[PDB]
């Protein structure tokens, strides 16, 4: 974990939920959904991106 | 439509691939180069301006030392007079200020102006064996009775206060000392932004229709 | 060197020849020359520092 | 790798950088006035250039 | 560079040199043989040079 802070932890965790949270809302309330898996797919690559240079 | 499938995977793939390496090298590239020159030591450099005043008490005890971490730095600094070598403390305060250069006083000086103005560092301390007390020409009776008070000031609680309140000077910005490897909020921060700015899109066009 | 004064209050280096010269007192601060150099600046990249 | 590899050598190489650095050959007129002061003098990185 | 620095680092024997190896930044200067000795009694040293 040493390439995250803390805070950023926190702020992973709560996108992660705010994601979940609005997946569900989708369910519950497909271009949108689309949209929604490409920007998520992207938050993905970019923070996964950041982690691996760091603690390469 | 396999092979559409397969080929943006493909593509997805070595795309991520080359931004992770980039980024990667440019991270490495810059944590490889020291953040601050190197502790006590401005040898192997020879780039970055480096030096103390003309004929100062540092310059007395650097141009008499043999050390390789120190006789090259005296031998280039007297074939360089002319630019590395400022004549006023505050001559070389201000060049330090104006451009990288290297200035090399007594700690207790280097704290003061750090003090007086955070705009300019100190990295190591006490390279240099000396010591500072009262003077006295001969060999007086007097110089003892000023050493054994001073001792005896030492050994009770009163030099702290007096010591630090000649060189508090306005209250100090807490910096940082000992950051790790982690990214900054700010350097992060902009993923988050564009994932939030997607979403609220996202969502305003799923309820506009 | 005419001994005019009997005592030099300041902060006095005392170095090997100043000694010999001047047989000075025991220091009453310790000290020793230290580095200077300018204070790191952050040129980040922003928010969007991707 | 290969990006690393490409940015730890300094692209503008100025000065010292070519001391440490052996990938680019340099030189000069031997003992013209240009390696005198180099075999001589001893500065860390002027001391590399002479090695 | 140690005259220039007398004393400041010289221990008076290796049995309070240990201490100031394991306490700081200090490295060491002895005999090989009590090195050793020292590595195989005492583990988190190594005799670096040959
Ligand atoms: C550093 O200098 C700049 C201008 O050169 C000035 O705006 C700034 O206030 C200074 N910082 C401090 C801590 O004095
Ligand atoms: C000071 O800030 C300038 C920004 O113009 C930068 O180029 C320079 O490298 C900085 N110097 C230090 C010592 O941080
Ligand atoms: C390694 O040991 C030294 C000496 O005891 C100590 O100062 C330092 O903090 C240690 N570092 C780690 C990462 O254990």
């Amino acid at each position: 974990l040493n390439p995250l802070s803390p805070d950023i932890w926190m702020y992973i965790l709560l996108a992660y939920l705010g994601v979940s949270c609005v997946l569900f809302v989708i369910a519950r309330f497909a271009l949108s959904t689309r949209i929604v898996g490409g920007i998520w797919w992207f938050f993905t690559l970019i923070i996964i991106s950041s982690y691996t240079a760091n603690l390469a | 439509t396999r092979i559409v499938g397969g080929i943006w995977w493909f593509f997805t793939l070595i795309i991520i691939s080359s931004y992770t390496a980039n980024l990667a090298a440019f991270l490495t590239v810059e944590r490889m180069e020291s953040p601050i020159d190197s502790a006590d030591d401005l040898a192997k450099q020879t780039k970055i301006e480096y030096g103390a005043v003309e004929d100062g008490a540092t310059m007395t005890f650097f141009k008499k030392s043999k050390i390789s971490t120190y006789d090259k730095m005296w031998a280039f600094m007297s074939s360089r007079r002319q630019s590395v070598l400022v004549k006023s403390n505050e001559e070389g305060i201000q060049r330090v200020l104006t451009s990288d250069y290297a200035f090399l006083m007594e700690s207790t000086t280097i704290e003061f102006v750090t003090q007086r103005n955070c705009n300019l560092t100190q990295i190591g301390g006490l390279i240099d064996s000396k010591g500072y007390g009262v003077g006295t020409p001969m060999g007086s009776p007097y110089r003892d009775k000023i050493t054994i008070a001073i001792l005896q000031l030492q050994e009770e609680g009163k030099l702290h206060m007096m010591k630090e309140k000649w060189w508090r000077g306005n209250g100090c910005p807490e910096e940082e000392s000992k950051e790790a490897s982690a990214l900054g909020v700010q350097n992060i921060g902009g993923i988050f932004i564009v994932l939030a700015a997607g979403l609220v899109l996202s969502v305003f066009v799923a309820v506009g229709e | 060197i005419d001994h005019k004064a009997d005592l030099a209050v300041a902060p006095l280096a005392i170095t090997y020849v100043r000694e010999k010269v001047i047989d000075f007192s025991k220091p009453f601060m310790t000290l020793g020359i230290s580095i200077l150099y300018r204070k790191p600046n952050g040129t980040n990249p922003g928010v969007f520092s991707f």
